[PDB]
């Protein structure tokens, strides 16, 4: 039993990733709250089943990448869409999973690995395929699309394609033909990302990030152009306004962005599981990633979570996201 | 000895002006006499202004009248977090400035309207900030929880499942008076299809007078505020008893007024007279505080109650032998000169915790889900400094309030 | 609190004259005179629509935007026309061409900055701003295009203050213009994405409601306008009055919009009886809900009976029993459980002012958010395609610096908007 309830199989679920504690904090104040059972249940308070998969505080970056992104990259190279969503609050491990360190042989994230696998097929399988890897990097800040390359545009617009599906026109794209140029785009975009001035350790994301890898491949013999889009969406942080006390800072401004986008989130998995079509074209995020939210099921949601007095908040929301589907039999 | 009061939300303020009226009325202190002992909060000026323009205009200090010219918003979030926040400090200041001036107080009788913006949200953090600044006192909040079918706001439940969960871990005893179930009383026990809000207010304005006013007033069987929560709450959940009044007879129509105790007390347990659509559909009482006032012989009571204790169809909880706090005052009630209240020489304002609300909460919780189930007006709160957390996590909250009010009863 | 009206285009303008014709009397403000107010209550809250300068001159705080002089020069050369401070008149002597594109990208885009300028002078007036009222017609240049721009800018300048929009959606039966669906589809687009409360009125839903619900045989425009202005007074201004249970733009907004689209409503007035005879006074209350909730009497074109409701706001304004009000609303909610959507236990938002419309005993504005309005954007959207397909009078747009993808955009958008709205009718 329990399998028939997997009606959600929509895969569009959200794999849980717990980050481990470092020795400096095991006895500072932060202690385990995550009890793991098997390799797919996490007991936090009252909770008898979780969902599809829980990655423990012993799961490698490589291991997270295999389950979550490796298939999505494979499908993208055949001309399909895929989405990888990322979520988790401050000190949950987001920076460590998506990029990690830019050149680290096994501590590197998702984006440097995809970049390595892309250029390992290129020049080994190009004899009729002419590849152009185009990267685009933009943020949604105050629900306006701010391009993060070239000259920062404080707003940027969508237009519609041949099928009447929207896409971000004018988004500055650039060629990348080796891994280095991809890193240089990341360094450029992060240096203008809206980050709250906390202590140096904390990285409080107030702007949601969309990293586009557009795998354009051209075929030389009469067959035409393919264009797989991999949307790597780094969600900005969620912070419990009640506790922190936003009087007036980019706390209030972030609270409105993170809540509007997480709410649209809720409807999108619920629709991706079973509903009639609904809140598309509501926000710019939704306008950027729509074609993926309807077809090639590859919108892996990778939510982080670190034991402690904190992170329990954003972890909880990450679990509440794809928890309902078929109930039951 | 005293008990401050914070009337929050237009409603809590209308009811406030009312309860505040009945007061001087039975204390011989006309328009301009002494000095109140409460405050008024609202994020919509025009309403507190009514206390600044209308009657009982100069009986207050423009200092105990807090307003936020800004916006009310019939949404918890905004009133609690975002906007409501800005005012709170200032608000507190008075309940700390008015709390100091006195002499060994007992608590703050809070007046709010569960399903509002300024009433649900705001207070939520007002009572919140109190439970910490004066944990060592009484926090009896007098609420006007959501009409069972005749609600107003479209969101109401969002605002009331949220004022309950945030205040729950902060109140001492929460009195409840159902707006609709009071209308019935105005239709069935007074006859009038013309009940202005100004009436329901005169009513609670009565039942309330029986709580503080007269009780804090000498008598043959005094009952302190603490007394309540002690003799009234079996468990830490800021338990919510129900308010009921006895001689709710019409001062025009019928006239049997002279309705000796033996009668007015029986008239409290019949469900059609309790300012709450929580008809004892099964809810076993677990403690009642029969506050009497006027000419009453203790034996009359210690008999009229005895007769009741043995009606059985009035089934009291198991774990409770005797749950009847008999509060006797002297001075009879005091009806508005010419409203529509009979004016007897004795009354029974009995309040109690009844496993009955197992219902009322249920029916109000369910509401919530239906909408949350579709997020309905969710974007209105999120965009106001709230999250999927506060809702879902305040739903789970009440869930254990449906189990609580179930376990403490129905079982032996 | 406060608000700043906006008279975009001629229509939106013509109506301005009627909205202010009324409102003033509902506030005792003579042409340039002051507050003659029969009472003293029609003053403690005026601010919402005026400003203090002289001491007898409370000037309406609205904006008059239009690219056709003659118009504003008819509104400024007639009755109350001499109460607006000239600074308010943001004219565009250019050719006010009937092109959405001519008043949104080419001609209007210039006059915009000289507008925003004032919309800021008025916003930064004093106290605290609530939102802006916007009148116009979605079937012309200065209306749909330039007015639809005015907001897209307003909503970037104060994404906090609200935005009520009073649109005269293109009446069905007969279109008082030809490209209508062009100027329309293009403006609704802008609406569904900036203003957060829209009250759609139909010149022919009015006629009807004005020729059969008012035996009125010669319903001049002035009238229609007058009727409309009657509703927008019940909405705003009204709630800025006391009440057993009062609300205000937000309450109205925060109780009426379940989903961010912005959604459009359909206003309905209460006592709508013919002069002499009819003066039946059957206005105890069941008579007002009788009214408000019937098909006819909905300023919209579509009929509620053709689609559930999401929210309803009976904004009454006249001494009544919070019992006979709160009660009625219920039976109403049960006699028609069929159409009233279920996932909202209490769709209705009862509101209750005190003072009524100057000369009347009891009234009640109705602001319905029914799914029925699906069957209107459908209409509009249809007309588009049937003519877009052949690019009918498209050269007047493109030739004005437009895009073949712009029209595509709007239709789709507004077209999807139809879709969604059905997601609840079911
Ligand atoms: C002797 C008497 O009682 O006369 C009434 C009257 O006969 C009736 C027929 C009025 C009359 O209204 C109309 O005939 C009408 C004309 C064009 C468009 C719409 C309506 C009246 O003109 C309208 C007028 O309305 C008001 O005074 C309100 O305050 C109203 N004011 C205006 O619309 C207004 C008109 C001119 C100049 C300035 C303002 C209002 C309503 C809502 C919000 C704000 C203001 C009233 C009660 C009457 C007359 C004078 C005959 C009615 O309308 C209103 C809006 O009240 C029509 O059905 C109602 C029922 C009324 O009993
Ligand atoms: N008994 C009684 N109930 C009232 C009175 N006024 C309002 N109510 C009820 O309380 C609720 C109304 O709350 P509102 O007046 O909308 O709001 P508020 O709580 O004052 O605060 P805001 O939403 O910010 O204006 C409804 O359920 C009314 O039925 C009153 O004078 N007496
Ligand atoms: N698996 C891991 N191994 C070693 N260090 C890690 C690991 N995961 C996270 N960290 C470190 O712990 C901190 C959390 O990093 P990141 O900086 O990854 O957090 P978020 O990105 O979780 N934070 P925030 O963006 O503020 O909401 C950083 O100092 C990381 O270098
Ligand atoms: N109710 C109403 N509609 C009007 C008025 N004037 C024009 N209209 C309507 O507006 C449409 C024409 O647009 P118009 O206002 O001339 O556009 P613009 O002046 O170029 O912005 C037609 O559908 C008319 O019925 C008016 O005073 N009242
Ligand atoms: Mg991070
Ligand atoms: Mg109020």
């Amino acid at each position: 039993l329990h399998n028939t309830v997997m009606d959600l199989r929509g895969n569009i679920k959200v794999m849980c990733r717990f980050r481990p504690l470092n020795e400096a904090e095991i006895l500072r104040g932060d202690k385990f709250i995550p009890k793991f059972k098997g390799e797919e249940t996490v007991v936090i308070q009252g909770k008898p089943y979780v969902f599809d998969r829980v990655l423990p505080p012993n799961t490698t970056q490589e291991q997270v990448y295999n389950a979550c992104a490796k298939q999505i990259v494979k499908d993208v190279l055949e001309g399909y869409n895929g989405t990888i969503f990322a979520y988790g609050q401050t000190s949950s491990g987001k920076t460590h999973t998506m990029e990690g360190k830019l050149h680290d042989p096994q501590l590197m994230g998702i984006i440097p690995r995809i970049a390595h696998d892309i250029f390992d097929h290129i020049y080994s399988m190009d004899e009729n395929l002419e590849f152009a890897i185009k990267v685009s990097y933009f943020e949604i800040y105050l629900d306006k699309i701010r391009d993060l390359l070239d000259v920062s545009k404080t707003n940027l617009a969508v237009h519609e394609d041949k099928n009447r599906v929207p896409y971000v026109k004018g988004c500055t794209e650039r060629f990348v033909s080796s891994p280095e140029e991809v890193m240089d785009v990341i360094d450029e975009g992060k240096s203008n990302r809206h980050v709250a001035v906390t202590n140096m350790n904390e990285h409080s994301s107030r702007s949601h990030s969309i990293f586009l890898i557009n795998i354009k491949q051209e075929n030389v013999e009469t067959e035409k152009k393919l264009s797989g889009k991999l949307y790597l969406v780094d969600l900005a942080g969620s912070e419990k306004v009640s506790k922190t006390g936003a009087e007036g800072a980019v706390l209030d401004e972030a609270k409105n962005i993170n809540k509007s986008l997480s709410a649209l989130g809720n409807v999108i998995s619920a629709l991706a599981e079973g509903t009639t079509h609904v809140p598309y074209r509501d926000s710019k995020m939704t306008r950027i990633l729509q074609d993926s939210l309807g077809g090639n099921c590859r919108t892996t949601i990778v939510i982080c979570c670190s034991p402690s007095v904190f992170n329990e908040a954003e972890t909880k929301s990450t679990l509440m996201f794809a928890a309902s589907v078929n109930s039951c039999k | 000895r005293e008990c401050i009061s914070i009337h929050v939300g237009q409603a809590g303020v209308q009811i406030g002006n009312a309860c505040w009226e009945l007061y001087c009325l039975e204390h011989g202190i006309q328009p301009d006499g002494h000095v109140p002992r409460a405050v008024f909060v609202d994020l919509e000026p025009t309403v507190i202004d009514e206390v600044r323009t209308g009657t009982y205009r100069q009986l207050f200090h423009p200092e105990q009248l807090i307003t936020g010219k800004e916006d009310a918003a019939n949404n918890y979030a905004r009133g609690h977090y975002t906007i409501g926040k800005e005012i709170i400090d200032l608000v507190l200041d008075r309940i700390r400035k008015l709390a100091d001036q006195c002499t060994g107080l007992q608590g703050f009788s809070v007046f709010h309207s569960f399903g509002g913006g300024t009433g649900s949200g705001f207070t939520s953090l007002l009572m919140e900030r109190l439970s910490v600044d004066y944990g060592k006192k009484s926090k009896l909040e007098f609420s006007i929880y959501p009409a069972p079918q005749v609600s107003t706001a479209v969101v109401e439940p969002y605002n009331s499942i949220l004022t309950t969960h945030t205040t729950l871990e902060h109140s001492d005893c929460a009195f409840m008076v159902d707006n609709e179930a009071i209308y019935d009383i105005c239709r069935r026990n007074l006859d009038i299809e013309r009940p202005t809000y100004t009436n329901l207010n005169r009513l609670i304005g009565q039942i309330v007078s029986s709580i503080t006013a007269s009780l804090r007033f000498d008598g043959a069987l005094n009952v302190d505020l603490t007394e309540f929560q002690t003799n009234l709450v079996p468990y830490p959940r800021g338990h919510f008893p129900l308010a009921t009044y006895a001689p709710v007879i019409s001062a025009e129509k019928a006239y049997h007024e002279q309705l000796s105790v033996a009668e007015i007390t029986n008239a409290c347990f019949e469900p059609a007279n309790q300012m709450v659509k929580c008809d004892p559909r099964h809810g076993k009482y677990m403690a009642c505080c029969l506050l009497y006032r006027g000419d009453v012989v203790p034996k009359d009571v210690n008999a009229a109650i005895a007769t009741i204790k043995t009606k059985r169809t009035i089934q009291f909880v198991d774990w409770c032998p005797t749950g009847f706090k008999v509060g006797i005052n002297y001075e009879p009630p005091t009806v508005v000169p010419g409203g529509d209240l009979a004016k007897v020489q004795r009354a029974v304002c009995m309040l109690s915790n009844t496993t009955a609300i197992a219902e009322a909460w249920a029916r109000l919780d369910h509401k919530f889900d239906l909408m949350y189930a579709k997020r309905a007006f969710v974007h209105w709160y999120v965009g106001e400094g709230m999250e999927e957390g506060e809702f879902s996590e305040a739903r789970e909250d009440m869930a254990a309030l449906e189990k609580d009010y179930e376990e403490v009863g129905v079982d032996s | 609190r406060e608000i700043v009206h906006i008279q975009a285009g001629q229509c939106g303008n013509q109506i301005g004259a009627k909205f202010w014709e009324v409102i003033s009397d509902e506030h005792g403000i003579d042409p340039t005179g002051s507050y003659h107010g029969d009472s003293d209550l029609q003053l403690e809250r005026i601010n919402v629509y005026y400003n203090e300068a002289a001491g007898n001159k409370y000037v309406p705080r609205a904006i008059l935007v239009d690219l056709e002089p003659g118009t504003m020069d008819s509104v400024r050369s007639g009755p109350f026309g001499q109460i607006f401070r000239p600074d308010n008149f943001v004219f565009g002597q250019s050719g006010a061409g009937n092109n959405w594109a001519k008043g949104h990208y080419t001609e209007g885009a210039e006059l915009v900055d000289s507008v925003l300028d004032v919309v800021r002078k008025e916003s930064e007036s004093c106290d605290c701003l609530q939102g802006f009222q916007l009148t116009h017609s979605l079937g012309g240049g200065t209306g749909s295009g330039m007015g639809t721009l005015l907001i897209s800018k307003i909503r970037e300048e104060y994404p906090d203050r609200i935005m009520n929009t009073f649109s005269v959606v293109p009446s069905p039966k007969v279109s008082d213009t030809v490209v209508e669906p062009y100027n329309a589809t293009l403006s609704v687009h802008q609406l569904v994405e900036n203003t957060d409360e829209t009250y759609c009125i139909d010149n022919e839903a009015l006629y009807d409601i004005c020729f059969r619900t008012l035996k009125l045989t010669t319903p001049t425009y002035g009238d229609l306008n007058h009727l409309v202005s009657a509703t927008m007074s019940g909405v705003t201004t009204c709630l800025r009055f006391p009440g057993q249970l009062n609300a205000d733009l937000r309450k109205l907004a925060v109780n009426m919009v379940p989903f961010p689209r912005l959604h459009f409503f359909m206003p309905g007035f209460a006592p709508l009886t013919s002069r002499g005879s009819q003066q039946y006074r059957a206005l105890t209350v069941p008579e007002l809900t009788q009214q408000m909730f019937d098909a006819k009497n909905m300023m919209a074109a579509c009929d509620p009976r053709h689609g559930r409701y999401l929210t309803v706001a009976a904004v009454f304004r006249g001494r009544m029993s919070m019992k006979e009000v709160d009660e009625q609303m219920l039976n109403v909610q049960n006699k028609n459980s069929s159409y009233f959507v279920e996932w909202i236990p209490n769709n209705v938002k009862t509101a209750v002012c005190d003072i009524p419309p100057r000369g009347l005993k009891m009234s009640a504005t109705f602001i319905g958010n029914s799914t029925a309005i699906q069957e209107l954007f459908k209409r509009i959207s249809e007309q588009f395609t049937a003519m877009f397909r052949r690019k009918a009078f498209l050269h007047w747009y493109t030739g004005e610096g437009m895009d073949e993808m712009e029209f595509t955009e709007a239709e789709s958008n507004m077209n999807d908007l139809v879709s969604e709205y059905q997601q609840y009718q079911d």
